């Protein structure tokens, strides 16, 4: 149908891509204790629960 | 340079040195630089012939 004049600028990015293999480098770690329990998520060398 | 363009994912197989230092950066400068320091005398060797 005949519509009022329509100017559109568009701007988009060149998403250049690598794609996304399944990770590898993962380490299960499982424990037992009377704190904390459950997944952990200790990603980073430094923080620790205490 | 070449390592932080591969690690964006242009493909450089093609491109000349020259332009591959013509490429964009964005807000990054990578540079290096060759020097050497002087010192003053510290130890002095002299050998005579009679």
């Amino acid at each position: 149908a005949i519509g009022l004049p329509s100017i559109n600028i568009s701007f988009k990015e060149l998403a250049t891509t690598v794609k996304e293999r399944s990770a590898r480098g993962i380490i299960a770690m499982v424990l037992k204790d009377a704190k904390a329990l459950g997944l952990n998520e200790i990603h980073e060398k430094e923080d620790i629960p205490v | 340079q070449k390592s932080y363009l591969k690690s964006k994912g242009v493909d450089l197989s093609y491109m000349t040195l020259q332009e591959i230092k013509e490429a964009n950066t964005g807000s990054k400068v990578f540079l290096k630089a060759k020097i050497k320091v002087l010192d003053a005398m510290e130890d002095i060797d002299l050998s005579i012939e009679i």
